[PDB]
């Protein structure tokens, strides 16, 4: 689990009337070091609504831990699109994957991502996935 | 069967962009 007093501090600072929206719960979870998906958000909303007291926030953070995350599963997801098995993907290829499939990045998100974490037209997706899991 | 892991990659991307104020509240999945 995340760091409990940080979880409490961030919730209390974001809360209004002792509650935070699931939208804010998503942000705080990320700040706490987790990677909730939008599917996690929708799943939780259908289960517990979109306005969380601290107990329900703790539970949401719980469902967002994804201990099953593994570098090999991520690396091989990108490898699938490495048609010619180069061991890298171009900016185009990375962009097309990340903005078309799954829970697609917005151009805002992708442009920020590319600025910091991309380095060329030969993105080593193994090392990129390592960085993302860090 | 790769899509669930693309989503995990995208979730971890968003985790690292949290201070960038760029991520939407909702995303239309594909």
């Amino acid at each position: 689990m995340v760091e409990a007093d940080e979880m409490y501090a961030r919730f209390n600072a974001r809360a209004s009337g002792g509650k935070v929206s699931t939208g804010d719960a998503m942000i705080l979870a990320r700040q706490l070091g987790l990677a909730p998906s939008y599917a996690d958000k929708q799943a939780f909303e259908e289960k517990s609504g979109d306005n969380l007291d601290y107990a329900s926030f703790q539970k949401f953070v719980g469902t967002s831990t994804h201990p099953e995350d593994n570098i090999e599963d991520l690396v091989e997801a990108f490898a699938y699109f490495d048609v010619s098995k180069h061991g890298y993907l171009t900016r185009k290829q990375m962009g097309n994957i990340l903005m078309t499939y799954g829970e697609p990045l917005t151009t805002e998100e992708f442009n920020a991502l590319a600025a910091e974490y991309f380095t060329s037209d030969q993105i080593d997706y193994r090392q990129f996935c390592k960085a993302m899991l860090e | 069967k790769k899509t669930p892991f693309i989503i995990r990659a995208q979730a971890h991307i968003r985790r690292h962009l949290v201070d960038n104020n760029v991520s939407p509240a909702t995303v239309q999945p594909a």
